[PDB]
RNA sequence: GGAGAUCGUGAGCUGGGUUUAGACCGUCGUGAGACAGGUCGGUUACUAUCUACUAGAGGUGCCCGAGGUCUGCGGGUAAGC
RNA sequence: CCCUAACUGGAGUCCGGUGAAGCUUACAUUCUAGUGCACAGUCUAGAGACCUCUAGGGGGAAGUGAAGACCCCGUGGAGC
RNA sequence: UGUUCGGGUCGAAGCAGGGCUGUGAAGUCCUGUGGACCGUUCACAAACGAAAAUCCUGGUAAUAGUAGCAGCAAAGCAGG
RNA sequence: AGCUUGUAGUCCGUAAGGGAGACAACCCAGCCCGUGGUUAAGGUCCCCAAGUGUCGACUAAGUGUUAAUACUAAAGGGCGU
RNA sequence: CCCGAGAAGGGAGGUGCAAAGUGCCUGAAACCUGAUAGUGAUGGAACGAUACGGCAUGAAAGGAUCUCUGGCAUGAAGGAAUCAUUCGCGAGGAUGUAGUACGAAUGUCACUGCCAGUGUCGUAUCUUACGUUUUGAAGAACGGGCCAGGGAGUGUAUCUU
């Protein structure tokens, strides 16, 4: 048989495509130190989507120097905690949690998700870390964070939700002192990210409960007289005779959207603080009005409204430094219209 | 306690299967990197890659790649594993990269006949080459 | 067309029994309400069945699953039998009506035995296409109930 | 580019061809009829038991009891060309 | 058709009631190769595999339906 | 069936399970159930022994609480 | 040609049991029941009972680790040894 | 008499040697419900045979020098260990110890309260069902869902033995 060939429907990158096992996005890796002591993530909402008129400042482009319309996602990012630090050994296994201290005071709501470690332990278990990272049993200190969402109103919840932060510096001790400096600080997202500069965007898509292949995973309609013979959003085969089974590569049925995907390379337009710079007239729709401090990330991210977007520094980002973008216009016409 | 460094792994793994299926005590493995195979590199780099990407993904052979789980495979080849006597010694059996802090210190033994200074020449890797010429970190 | 001896025969003194006879209910989903009540109080077991008829209470369904959704709750699948949970419920209310002339008192009683029983089928029929009538048939069931005030 | 997968794939499809019954042309035959010519027309059955896979649940195992955060034995990727 | 999308009603999905039929020697959670009447879930050697349930399209069970209508054979027929 | 010798309401045949003997076909005994018949010697008979025939008749499963109870006229609701 | 058709012997058919991974017909062996012993074929690093056996060499190719075998690649070449 | 809407049914209570309770004698199996024993959510498939174990049972019909555990005597085939000498390049061999100690079993004397059997599960070895068609059947060759019952060399005449 002489055949005609096309590029397999979908990708198999993200297989098996079953919901995400939290509602929280997770960070696989974090990238290297290149420069003072900071967190590298930070976690905001997601509000939703307006444009703005910029100047475009992207070095080599064919439209640098005149005005552009941007599409922007607004994220609200109320300020972090700092709930604890956590010490990590390395081994032939891989790293392993060996000593862990949290804040004297954390936040009511926190028990909402856990109840709440004692203001016990902090001086000496800062003491122990100290030891463990002087003795050689730490190999990095991460810090410990959740989000406040009570002071949003778009967003319903009240419990926060709790990650691990990679914190960059150039060495294990100045990790340590500058946990230290953090522990049970709020953080702002200004103290994370700097206005112009790309990060990574994590979350949990918007869910679309079981689609078939045709909507999963892109595959063809049935063409012409079989659009109407009763297998019209169908796969055309499960397989060969042999081997005498159905390929985990066929396309089928099955949970489409909720699932954890990374964007890279998002840059952020605007670090905002007034809410009412960017909600629109007549609010969000299903969402309402920003009311703390904000950021734009032009373009799109994963999720929808109100998921929690988890934000980190750019992992494999490729130009240098990009500078402030000059936003001429923030669009808060009606969504609505 | 039995150190595997510069031991052929076939002929250890033989000793320590059979000492398994002897029935009276629990073995263990450590230095499972530095454990010798004889012949040239690339010969057996290109049947360590071909054993490690054969199977199928559903169903198909999983063979690993750290060294320890490599051994511990190896010695799996030489015991009855699916039936009750062989699940025992598999259960009885542990193998490390390098020495586990706990059994630091603790007096080890060598298998004299699965010294690799009987070999006649300078063909073989260590195991430990394999397992990271495969992509294990370890 | 008869009676039914029981499965299970429990000391006359300190037990009650009924015998729900050739129902035309479900022998499967009785068979499931029955494995769900057995053991229970009466009274506990009662409400259940109020709760089961009223949709406010799923029983398991461990054996007959085809058909069944899961339930919401620390549940597999499970259905609300309504016709079997009434019957049942008839034939529980028998057995401590007879546990009270016998002069014992139900309040203190425990469903020891609730079995079903196939009874005799009355064969009906369902014409079919090409000419065909298969059959469409009234399964009875006997539902065997024993209340004992001991374990 | 070529080839394999029951010349992969009809309990997926199609039905143009071939491969039934009708008829025409040529040829053959005394004839009935025939042709490895051509031509026009010509019904595509089944509610999935097991297994396999794709997804979603309930358990039991491990386990102070619970919760949270992680690790990563492994699996996958073309995530780019 | 490129290349599909949204929407409407009926099914389906979930619940209550009612309630059949068809495949079935047995066992059975498989996968690869070989072997074997040369087309194996059960043999051989490996590789896998915790169980139960739900939904789903049909890869496989050389799936089911029908003592092949093609071919040959029968000192079997029928019509012409 | 002829013939010899018996057993049974103080419990025959049959049935369910078990002990013992016999290479075995089978026989015998025990417990329960059952309520009126049953064996045995030597011979003689036969409508005399079933796992199979897409066997026959009856009974009864899995399938399965599944398909169907939609498509051609989507019809019901309130109060009593 | 695991083709077809002869011939002698022997088998399977109708041949257990032991051994070759499995193997109608290849090797031991024809086999009443039970027990003990010693062997046959074949094997003795582990799976797996018994050798990590002895002597003398060769092979560097994981070549090989394949009595018969329908289950095992040639001509040609090699200052490889 | 009680429950039940009840001219259903159930319970209790009666009749009868016996419920045999009206399509009612006996009342098998398939099938279905429940109970008990064993096992069981890390597991490999002709569902068994054989051996050895765990758990349960082992009233009758089975054993009572029977079962258990040992001693002593005789013991066929077979037959060491250890040590000494010697041979061999070596692994080892030969000779002696030694046809000895032992050894299937056969007796005998003590000890013991189990054993046989049955169910289930486990470990070990072996076996890819059965009937048929076949040179060749586990076949991707045909037949059977299951159980019960029915189901196939007979008579007349004649010839031969
Ligand atoms: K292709
Ligand atoms: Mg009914
Ligand atoms: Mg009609
Ligand atoms: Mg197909
Ligand atoms: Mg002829
Ligand atoms: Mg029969
Ligand atoms: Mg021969
Ligand atoms: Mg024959
Ligand atoms: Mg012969
Ligand atoms: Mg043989
Ligand atoms: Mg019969």
């Amino acid at each position: 048989m002489a055949s005609i060939h096309r590029p397999k429907r979908g990708s198999l990158a993200f297989s098996p495509r079953k919901r995400a096992k939290s509602h929280i996005p997770r960070f696989r890796a974090w990238p290297e130190a290149t420069g003072e002591p900071k967190l590298q993530s930070f976690a905001g909402y997601k509000v939703g989507m307006t444009h703005v008129i910029m100047v475009d400042d992207t070095k080599n482009s064919l439209t640098q120097g005149m005005e552009i319309s941007v599409p922007v996602t607004v994220i609200e990012t109320p300020a972090i905690r700092v709930a604890a630090i956590r010490a990590y050994a390395e081994d032939s296994t891989g790293e392993k949690a060996i000593a862990e201290v949290w804040a004297a005071d954390l936040d009511p709501e926190l028990k909402r998700r856990i109840p709440i470690p004692a203001a016990g332990n902090q001086a000496e278990a800062l003491e122990n870390i100290g030891k463990l990272i002087e003795e050689g049993r730490v190999s990095d200190v991460r810090a410990v964070i959740y989000t406040l969402p009570k002071s949003l109103t778009g967003v319903p919840k009240k419990v926060p939700d709790i990650m691990e932060s990679g914190i960059s510096a150039r060495d294990l001790g100045t990790k340590f002192e500058y946990s230290k400096t953090i522990l049970g600080t709020l953080v702002s997202v200004t103290d994370v990210f700097k206005n112009g500069t790309l990060v990574d965007t994590a979350a949990i898509t918007i869910g679309k409960g079981t689609q078939g292949p045709v909507k999963r995973w892109g595959i063809q309609l049935m063409k012409g007289k079989h659009s109407r013979q009763g297998s019209l959003r169908q796969v055309g085969t499960l397989g060969a005779f042999n081997p005498s089974r159905v390929s985990w590569r066929v396309p089928q049925m099955g949970q489409m959207g909720y699932h954890q995907r990374t964007e890279f390379n998002k840059r952020i337009l605007k670090i905002g603080s007034d809410g009412e710079e960017v909600t629109p007239e007549g609010g969000f729709i299903n969402y309402g009005l920003v009311r703390g401090d904000y950021i734009l990330i032009k373009g799109s991210v994963p999720g929808p409204s109100k998921r929690l977007i988890r934000l980190r520094d750019p992992i494999r980002a490729k130009k240098a430094d990009l500078g402030e973008p000059n936003i001429l216009y923030i669009s808060r016409e009606s969504k609505q219209g | 306690v039995i150190d595997a460094k510069g031991l052929i792994l076939g002929r250890l793994a033989s000793s320590v299967a059979k000492q398994l299926l002897s029935g009276d005590e629990k073995v263990y493995i450590i230095n499972a990197e530095q454990a010798i195979i004889s012949g040239s590199r690339a010969a057996t780099l290109r049947e360590y890659r071909e054993t490690r990407e054969r199977g199928a993904t559903e169903f198909g052979p999983y063979f690993p790649k750290r060294p320890d789980r490599i051994l511990k495979r190896t010695i799996r080849g030489m015991l009855p594993y699916k039936r009750a006597r062989g699940r025992d010694a598999m259960s009885r059996l542990k193998v490390y990269v390098g020495v586990p802090y706990e059994l630091k210190g603790a007096e080890t033994v060598t298998i004299p006949d699965a010294d690799m200074r009987l070999l006649s020449s300078s063909r073989y890797v260590e195991l430990g080459e394999v397992s990271q010429k495969m992509g294990s970190k370890f | 067309m008869a009676r039914i001896n029981y499965s299970i025969n429990g000391d006359p003194e300190t037990t009650s029994k009924a015998m729900g006879s050739e129902l035309h209910i479900s022998p499967k989903k009785s068979r499931e309400v029955c494995c769900k009540i057995k053991g229970m109080k009466a009274s506990e077991a009662r409400k259940f069945l109020e709760d089961v008829i009223a949709m406010k209470q799923a029983v398991p369904f461990k054996k007959h699953h085809d058909g069944s959704g899961h339930r919401k709750g620390p549940m597999a699948a499970g259905k609300y039998p309504i016709s079997a949970s009434k019957e049942i419920l008839k034939v529980l209310k028998n057995a401590e009506s007879n546990a009270e002339y016998k002069g014992l008192e139900p309040a203190n009683m425990y469903i020891i035995h609730a079995a079903i029983q196939r009874g005799r089928v009355i064969h009906g029929f369902m014409p079919r296409a090409r000419g065909r009538a298969t059959p469409k048939d009234t399964e009875t069931v006997n539902i065997e109930m024993i209340l004992s005030e001991v374990r």
